[PDB]
């Protein structure tokens, strides 16, 4: 398993604009 | 028949190999999925995400009783919320310094915290005052309180192969509030986000 360096999606489309998730190790 | 906070051992099928008994104690169970617990198992460094009742891996869960039990609060406290250099010891006998940050205080095992790393971002547990003691613990000097809580969000993203997968915020910490745990639907490490301006 390889986890997303980052996430911005989730499944309502609720992700807030302008913002990104980054994986701890970028 | 709640189990938070107990000790805990099953039989745990790796493929096909035979059944393996495993020992730890449930952490927590996560509010926005209550069929999934964090489990800090005998051995293993690493909190795991399991449906403890529902995966197949899984057989003869019992409860077992309490760890014996034994007898610095600002030096944890301190520690909190913190970046570190950890010091490994490669076969070697040499030093790895892995640079990371203390999370929280573990639940339940209150000896405990947790901590992640730059070079590996999952959820890990260690018992740090020994190794500040020790001294292989440095303390370094020192969007998620503008944006509101994305926890029970279900994420979603693809893989190189065009294939959707899924996963979910279940926890924001508390220390530092753009800091996220993510637990993937295929996995069961608890993986460290950071909640970062875009651009």
């Amino acid at each position: 398993f390889a986890a997303p360096a980052e996430v911005r999606h989730f499944t309502d489309g609720s992700f807030p604009a302008g913002f990104v998730l980054q994986l701890f190790s970028h | 028949r709640n189990i938070v906070g107990c000790r805990i051992q099953h039989g745990w099928k790796e493929g096909n190999g035979p059944v393996t008994q495993w020992k730890g104690t449930v952490l927590d169970q996560v509010p926005v999925n209550p069929s999934l617990y964090l489990i800090k198992y005998d051995g293993f460094d690493c909190v795991y995400g399991l449906e403890l009742n529902k995966d197949e891996r899984v057989s003869a869960l019992e409860v077992l009783p309490d760890r014996v039990a034994t007898s610095d609060a600002h030096l944890a406290d301190t520690m909190i919320g913190k970046a570190v250099e950890h010091m490994f010891e490669t076969e070697d006998g040499s030093k790895d310094e892995w640079r990371g940050m203390v999370l929280a205080r573990a639940p339940v095992m209150n000896t405990w915290f947790y901590i992640t790393y730059e070079k590996d971002p999952v959820l890990y547990m260690y018992q740090l005052l020994d190794d500040y003691k020790e001294g292989d613990l440095r303390i370094m000097p020192d969007p998620g309180e503008v944006v509101d809580s994305l926890v029970g969000k279900q994420v979603e993203y693809a893989k190189e192969d065009g294939s959707k997968r899924t996963g979910m915020v279940i926890h924001q910490v508390e220390a530092k509030p753009s800091v996220y745990f993510i637990k993937f639907d295929d996995d069961f490490h608890i993986y460290v986000y950071d909640l970062v301006k875009t651009s």
